[PDB]
């Protein structure tokens, strides 16, 4: 129920509202409402804050609005005192050069390893938090590893009298900006989806 | 029915009098192609007697004169046939039992097919 | 980033090297000594590539046994490495044709890449 | 496009052939969008935020670990509690640091 | 411009667009297998079919997009389930008869019919019921297989699906008719009775054929089409530096492909430069030698580096030799000239250095030459820089370069029709032999060697010339904007292009210079030419010299010291030289090059087994160290700081260079040197007969000289001992013979004999 | 079909007089990279003449890196073995005796012999 | 004195560490787990001499190098070779251990070998209980000088006894 006044509160400011046909919703609030508006979702009773998602578009096919977007779930559970059961995304774009974002800690303190997880991961500083010590890469490596600008790194594999493969020039497939080996493509290797 | 099988059996038999003509004249005759139900065939068992689908005489340049085939083991309408490139003739020929190999209605002996490569050879070849 | 020694010279190297670092203090030092073929180290090449953070320096492949006086010219190296204070040792594999264009890379790029893919290595094997 | 044909008819249909190198080789090209799924799984909510970009190979695929966010509650949970009992604290949590780390 | 609907989108587009055209820069996809980039669109394969309204006013039939123009405000459907139902019930037709090879198909992943057949077939049919594929449960048409149909091409006549790319494209493009059907029906199929495939391009449809039909035999079943490591690089056999795909895997050279660059090459390589690639990958020099028993022994870079001190202490600056290839880039150049300066000696060269520079003229660019009016060509482009060809067959057919659409390259140009005809009013040729464009050159004159100059003179009208003559010069003072064209004839023979540059100048006219050396003008533009005193690449001048190339076998003769800059071993160095070096082919190098139209171009390194091989800088700045004298350069990003100082302007940008010297020699004149297509260190493998050495003679004076029509005679030149197939040529004329030049040497007019 | 790409296959023409396989294509090298190798069973889905398929021998632990790159002749249903167990058998002059028992071979394993449950 | 130095006595004692194999395993990834599991009633490395399990380095011989090495634990397990007695030996299990494996990529060492000298490999993912009791059976016959490559050597009793530490 939670979740259709969540759509009317932010459908009236103009937030846009994003939808597939397959039960997932986003709704995507500005950086500067952000703070506020998440508060009042934790005020709407959100009380469980499952993940903290960090996107960097770099090389995605069709240009986005910043590069990196952070995306936040919000959750009720049903078996607490009050429990709907409703569940959503909120997805917020943070700039190449302003990796900047207030953190939920204060929120929920569930944040407190994701956050820093995003910052290992991708380059985006959340302020405010008790501690963004680096988490999962060690701590003489340099860069933030999940940003497509970071290198895989990947070595080569081994074999008898010189014999050696390069996995990246061994790929089959595609990416979504790789052309291919033929002039072009379309039908479902443009994208494809059947109709159930 | 089940003629198919000695088809398959009369069709190698064919192959053979091909091979003899490559020793007789000196020409080149050449492996075509194989079976692609016995390539593709991973672990289904497989009981045809042999594994060659197409062949063909060559001449000294290399381009084929005479083509004979063979129809695939799952296929409709299985028949043999037999082709002279660059001269649309085109011969197919069934087994008939008792009869023989037969092209339609009239009986396909080695001399037959003898003397039409020979006439291939002396035509058609370039070099 | 400087670049000293050549290819396919390991005392040259070794010697330009010996010059060049000086009484730098490599406490905080990361060393990469760039090679292929992760098992065979007896027809090894290394190139190396030592990331100060505030100033990088490099040595192409002119160093192991690969070369005559290159095995006794890394085990200096190494020694020398470990006697400024590094504990930091880093081996990257590329393939063949890799060792040659990444030290044609702009400094970034090649630096980024030989960090990213690095393992950590006991000098041990070197000495 | 999502079963790579029978192995029976490799030997008699060329689209077969066709169908299953490609299958097997590029794969198919799922469209652009995101998606998500949850799951209850022996340490809790588990779910893959997919995006992808219409590619052979997915843009990116973010694992919900529910041992991450099950694991800011160990300080809290062998807080004030004996020294040896942080031990039996932590195999009690059931972590698996495979989904941790990850 | 015409607006155009695509089911969602609306395109400003020129009117002569195709709808395919259209649909593609719309953004939506449709099947493409009859039509190709430079051929005439013409509905064969009936894949492009899209739906077509005009007022909603919807056709009948299913529409044509790559045969179709498209008109002010139309609609064009190709979502629609009819157009989706059709597209795959025709890839079921197509895949009807198919051979069942995919895995074992050389063409494997990049065919364009498994791509299409996995996008458009098989339509969603409405219940998860068992899907059938195919319908066609008969016997497949089976023909021959697996036939080489020359030395560098084999045919599969069971994978065609009767497109009409080869054909077409042997008419149009080169001008070579090698191809064609032979039945109809279905039982249709291709074959020929030229058998050599004599045409210099045939190379391309390996890459057109859309199936495995046609497949690279030099590059037959050595690994899968993914698997394949690319390196993108320029060509640098001949000076059109071609963007080629240089495809590696393990350290070996496989194949040989075409990169488009439509403002050089557009999509089209040459046979020598696609196939003649057996020699980089097979036998090459991966140690440095040193002499020390009046022998070669294999020798460490210290050692050699030593004995490179030793020899040159004792040796003062002017009298040193800096020889490069004719491929050597502009670092190198640049590093050589610099170095020379410092190191103050007058004679460095290049290998294909002329006596007249191409930088003496204004360049043109080939659109240009699309769109010029006229072309004066002296020399052939088949042999001197073969892709020229292609462009004029573009430049005699009154074809013009198309328009850029967001999928690149049109589709489908309803600018080129079939079977385009071919004016001989557009040009003219005079060429010492009847060159195979002679066909489309009306005005056309088989002349002798030395010749020329009289032609640009009467041309210039201070003299009369014969008919032909006369007519070029009226269709050239007439021009208003010609294109003059200058092969190594002329550019060998200093007052040739004197009068050249005359004859260009006075009408404003830019000029094409077929040089032998690919990097001449960039060398040139680097400053690789010889001083006052002139010891060039075949002078013996120098006392100590250092060769990048193979030189004459008298040039190396008499120094005090010689050092060559090697990739094959040559007896010349184990004879004649005393420190030699292994070098990596222009294949694995890094570097630039200047365009023959003057453009710059790109060269990225090869996977390669270069060996211990080292780029001719390093040799250079090792070489001066025994000097004294200090390298400017080490790197290669070194190398391009100082090049963008020298004014050198980005990758594909144009380089303004004129030059105002001539360096004239003497040309002892009895046999001639002819341009070749064929370069001699292609000769292994599949080219050994292809790039061999032949000797032309008149059929007249060949049988009074004793030369059979099919004999292997030796011939003994400056440029090396070869033999040589004699061939009779009723258009060469009496008392010469002409010797294959299988080198960046052709054009010169040199003694010799044939010996016994 | 394999995701760390371990399995490194040259090409070759057959020869029509003594053939190796049955089209005109064989494979000349075939090699895996036991270390590479993650024993999915995705290489006998992709293969379509049934030439590559899993088996049963564990056994294979050795020494060098160099060691366990296993090659065609060392694959080979003829052979009856792991590597380390062959070069034992051989400086030893025991046969191999494999350390496992099965019910019996799939359809796909045709000629692969191995202990059938005790039917010996 | 190294178990060296005596005919009888280097066999004695090569005999004596053979079956006195102490296993001492650093458990990281699902590796660790097949090792776990050779451990259970139906396959024990119990009775080779391996039913003693001292988690200290101090005190076991046999270090099982058992998942995959990530870069950040390259020094730390890298640390416990260095503080083990010297009569060590070193195993590498699995394919992300003794190579790169699947994940060829920034994070994982692509052979343990770089920070360990490591003994016997073993292949598979995970490794058959079977099959590492297959290794540490080699290891057996490898300490007792009786094991040999593809190329003829015999292989040493002890890796880490050829090293220069630092
Ligand atoms: S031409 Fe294409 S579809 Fe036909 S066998 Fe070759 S790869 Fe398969
Ligand atoms: S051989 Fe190839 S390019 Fe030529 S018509 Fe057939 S499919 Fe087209
Ligand atoms: S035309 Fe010249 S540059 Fe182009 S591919 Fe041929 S040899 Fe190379
Ligand atoms: S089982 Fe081994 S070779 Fe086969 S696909 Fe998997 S990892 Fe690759
Ligand atoms: S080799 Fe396989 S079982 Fe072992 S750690 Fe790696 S993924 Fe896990
Ligand atoms: S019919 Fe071939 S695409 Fe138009």
């Amino acid at each position: 129920m939670r979740l259709e006044r969540v759509l009317e509160e932010a459908r009236a400011k103009g937030y846009p509202i994003e939808d597939n046909g397959l039960g997932n919703l986003w709704v995507v609030l500005p950086r500067e409402r952000f703070k506020e508006e998440m508060a009042h979702y934790k005020a709407m009773g959100f009380n469980f804050l499952a993940d903290i998602v960090g996107l960097d578009y770099l090389t995605y096919p069709d240009p986005r609005p910043e590069r990196f977007a952070v995306v936040y779930e919000l959750v009720s559970l049903p078996g607490w005192k009050d429990g709907d059961g409703s569940r959503f995304f909120v997805r917020v774009y943070v700039p190449e050069e302003d990796p900047r974002l207030p953190t939920v800690t204060d929120l929920w303190g569930s944040a407190n390893f994701l956050e820093r997880e995003v910052y290992d991961l991708f380059g985006i500083v959340f302020e405010g938090h008790p501690d963004l010590r680096k988490i999962l890469t060690p701590e003489d490596l340099e860069g933030h590893p999940l940003r497509k600008d970071y290198p895989l790194g990947e070595t080569p594999t081994l074999f008898r009298e010189g014999r050696y493969i390069i996995p990246a020039e061994f790929r089959a497939a595609l990416t979504g900006k790789d052309p291919g080996l033929t002039f072009y493509k379309g039908g479902s290797r443009k994208g494809y989806r059947s109709l159930w | 029915a089940s003629s198919e099988r000695e088809l398959y059996e009369a069709w190698v038999e064919l192959l053979s009098w091909m091979r003899e003509y490559a020793q007789a004249k000196g020409v080149r005759f050449e492996k075509e192609a194989d079976f692609p139900d016995f390539i593709y065939r991973m672990e289904r068992p497989y009981d045809l007697p042999t594994t060659i689908m197409t062949a063909s005489l060559s001449d000294g340049l290399g381009e084929p004169f005479l083509l004979a085939d063979v129809s695939p083991r799952h296929a409709k309408l299985k028949r043999i046939g037999l082709r002279l490139p660059r001269a649309h003739i085109h011969l197919h020929a069934h087994y008939e039992p008792g009869k023989g190999l037969v092209t339609g209605k009239i009986p396909l002996t080695k001399e037959r097919f003898f003397a039409l490569a020979d006439r291939a050879r002396e035509a058609l070849a370039f070099a | 980033m400087v670049r000293v020694g050549m290819r396919a010279a390991p005392r040259v190297s070794l010697e330009a090297l010996k010059a060049a670092l000086g009484g730098l203090k490599l406490s905080e030092a990361k060393v990469y000594l760039i090679t292929d073929w992760q098992d065979k180290r007896d027809q090894a090449r290394y190139a190396l590539l030592l990331h100060t953070g505030k100033k990088d320096l490099l040595v192409p492949d002119a160093f192991g046994p690969a070369f005559p006086g290159g095995e006794e010219a890394l085990s200096e190296l190494v020694g020398l490495l470990l006697a400024q204070g590094a504990r930091r040792f880093y081996e990257a594999v590329v393939s063949p044709g890799e060792m040659t264009a990444l030290l044609d890379l702009p400094p970034e790029e090649l630096l980024k890449r030989v960090m990213a893919i690095a393992n950590p290595t006991d000098p041990g094997i070197y000495l | 496009q999502i079963t790579p044909p029978p192995r029976h008819l490799l030997e008699t249909s060329m689209e077969a052939v066709i169908y299953h190198f490609k299958h097997y080789t590029e794969g198919f090209h799922p469209p652009k969008g995101e998606v998500y799924v949850p799951t209850e799984s022996a340490r809790g909510e588990l779910g893959y935020y997919i995006v992808s970009d219409g590619g052979s190979m997915p843009y990116r695929v973010k694992v919900r670990a529910p041992s991450f966010v099950n694991l800011q509650s160990l300080p809290y949970a062998c807080k004030g509690e004996q020294v040896p009992d942080m031990v039996a604290i932590i195999a009690s949590l059931d972590p698996v640091m495979g989904d941790v780390d990850r | 411009m015409v607006r155009v609907k695509v089911n969602d989108r609306i395109v400003e587009v020129p009117p002569g667009t195709s709808v395919m055209d259209a649909v593609f820069h719309a953004g939506y996809d449709v099947p493409l297998f009859c039509s190709e980039k430079h051929l005439s669109p013409i509905g064969a394969c009936r894949m492009c079919l899209v739906r077509i309204g005009l007022p909603i006013q919807w056709q009948p039939k299913l529409a044509a997009s790559c045969v179709t123009a498209v008109a002010d405000g139309m609609v064009v459907d190709t979502l629609s389930d009819v157009v989706r139902e059709a597209q795959a019930g025709m890839v079921e037709f197509t895949l009807l008869n198919h051979p069942l090879d995919c895995p074992t198909c050389d063409k494997g992943g990049a065919c364009e019919l498994q791509d299409r057949t996995v996008e458009y077939g098989l339509y969603e049919k409405y219940p998860l019921e068992l899907p059938v594929y195919t319908r066609f449960e008969f016997t497949r048409r089976h023909v021959d297989k697996h036939h080489p149909l020359s030395p560098f091409v084999i045919l599969d006549r069971e994978r065609c699906i009767h497109c009409k790319r080869c054909v077409r494209y042997f008419e149009e493009v080169p001008g070579d008719e090698v191809l064609d059907f032979i039945e109809r029906g279905v039982h249709t199929f291709i074959g020929t009775m030229d058998f050599g495939l004599p045409s210099g391009f045939s190379g391309n449809i390996t890459d057109i054929c859309p199936v495995g039909a046609l497949l690279d035999l030099t590059a037959r079943f050595r690994a899968r089409n993914w698997e394949m490591e690319e390196t993108p690089t320029t060509c640098a056999l001949c000076p059109v530096g071609c963007g080629i795909t240089a495809d590696t895997r393990s350290g070996e050279l496989l194949r040989i492909r075409a990169r488009e660059v439509p403002e050089v090459n557009e999509i089209w390589i040459c046979d020598a430069g696609r196939f003649g690639h057996e020699w980089a990958d097979q036998n090459r020099l991966k140690t440095p030698l040193v002499r020390k028993e009046g022998r070669l022994v294999e020798a460490t870079w210290e050692e050699a580096f030593l004995a490179l001190k030793e020899g040159l202490k004792e040796a003062r600056g002017e009298e040193v030799g800096l020889y490069l290839a004719h491929d050597a880039t502009l670092e190198e150049g640049l590093l050589a000239s610099e170095l020379a300066k410092a190191l103050k000696t007058p004679h460095l060269d290049f290998q294909g250095r002329t006596a007249a520079p191409a930088s003496l003229f204004p360049p043109a660019s080939l659109e240009d030459l699309l769109q010029a009016d006229f072309a004066l060509v002296l020399g052939d482009p088949t042999e001197e820089a073969p892709i020229l060809h292609l462009r004029l067959s573009e430049f005699v057919r009154d074809l013009k370069p198309p328009h850029r659409y967001n999928h690149g390259t049109p589709f489908a140009d309803l600018q080129i029709k079939e079977r385009m005809p071919r004016r001989t009013d557009k040009m003219a040729l005079f060429a010492p032999y009847r060159a195979p464009l002679m066909k489309w050159a009306a005005i056309h004159e088989v002349h002798r060697p030395g010749e020329e100059r009289e032609i640009l003179l009467a041309l210039l009208g201070d003299k009369e010339g014969s008919e032909m003559v006369a007519k070029a010069k009226e269709a050239w003072e007439k021009a208003k904007n010609p294109v003059l064209i200058l092969g190594a004839g002329v550019l060998q023979d200093t007052v040739a292009a004197e009068r050249a540059r005359l004859l260009a100048e006075r009408k404003g006219a830019k000029v094409l210079a077929m040089t032998p050396a690919a990097n001449a003008r960039g060398l040139e533009a680097m400053g690789v030419l010889p001083g006052a005193k002139g010891a060039s690449w075949d002078e013996p001048g120098a006392l100590y010299a250092y060769y990048g190339f193979v030189p004459p076998e008298e040039a190396l003769k008499g120094k005090r010291f010689v050092v060559m800059h090697l990739s094959h071993l040559h007896p010349l160095a184990e004879r004649y030289a005393h420190v030699v070096l292994p070098a990596p082919t222009f294949y694995e190098k890094r570097g630039h090059l200047v365009n023959l139209e003057g453009r710059v171009l790109p060269l990225s390194p090869a996977p390669i087994e270069n060996g211990e091989a080292e780029g001719a800088l390093q040799v250079l700045a090792l070489l001066a160290e025994a000097l004294g004298v200090r390298p400017p350069f080490r790197l290669h990003l070194e190398a391009q700081k100082a090049l963008k100082a020298r004014k050198v302007p980005e990758a594909m940008g144009r380089l303004s260079f004129r030059l105002k010297e001539l360096r004239p020699k003497e040309r002892k004149g009895a046999f001639y040197l002819r341009p070749t297509m064929w370069k001699a260190h292609q000769a292994v493998g599949k080219a050994q007969e292809a790039a061999r050495a032949e000797l032309w003679a008149h059929p007249e004076t060949a049988r009074a000289e004793a030369l059979p029509e099919g004999a292997q005679v030796a011939v003994e030149t400056p440029f090396g001992r070869v033999e040589a197939r004699v061939v009779h040529r009723e258009d060469v004329p009496k008392g010469h013979l002409y010797l294959s030049a299988l080198g960046p040497a052709a054009g010169l007019r040199v003694e010799g004999r044939v010996l016994v | 079909a394999c995701p760390a790409y371990a399995i490194y296959v040259e090409p070759a023409e057959n020869d029509p007089e003594n053939p190796v396989s049955a089209g005109e294509r064989y494979a000349k090298v075939y090699e895996i990279n036991m270390l590479r190798c993650i024993f999915c069973g995705l290489c006998e889905e992709a293969c379509p003449t049934g030439a590559i398929v899993l088996g049963y021998d564990f056994e294979m632990a050795d020494y060098e890196y160099s060691d366990l790159v296993y090659g065609k002749e060392d694959m080979l249903v003829d052979v009856v073995g792991t590597k380390p167990q062959r070069r034992e058998a051989k400086r030893t002059g025991k046969p191999v005796k494999v350390g496992y028992v099965v019910p019996y071979v799939r359809p796909e394993l045709e000629g692969f012999k191995a202990p059938t449950e005790g039917g010996k | 004195r190294e178990g060296i130095l005596f005919t009888t006595l280097e066999k004695l004692v090569a005999w004596g560490r053979s079956n006195s194999l102490w296993p001492a395993t650093f458990g990281l990834a699902c590796c660790a787990i097949e090792m776990m599991a050779s451990t259970d009633a139906r396959n024990d490395l119990a009775r080779f001499g391996s039913e003693v399990f001292r988690a200290s380095p101090r005190q076991a011989d046999v270090m099982i190098v058992a998942g995959r090495l990530s870069k950040k634990m390259a020094p730390v397990m890298r640390r416990v070779w260095e503080q083990m007695p010297d009569p060590k030996w070193v195993i590498s299990m699995g394919a992300c251990a003794s190579s790169g494996g699947m994940f060829n990529n920034y994070a994982i060492v692509q052979n343990v070998d770089s920070v360990v000298p490591v003994d016997v490999y073993v292949p598979g993912c995970p490794p058959r209980p079977e099959a590492l009791i297959y290794a540490v059976m080699q290891l057996q016959k490898k300490v007792r000088g009786q094991a040999y490559n593809e190329r003829g050597e015999r292989l040493p009793p002890v890796a880490a006894w050829k090293r220069t530490r630092g």
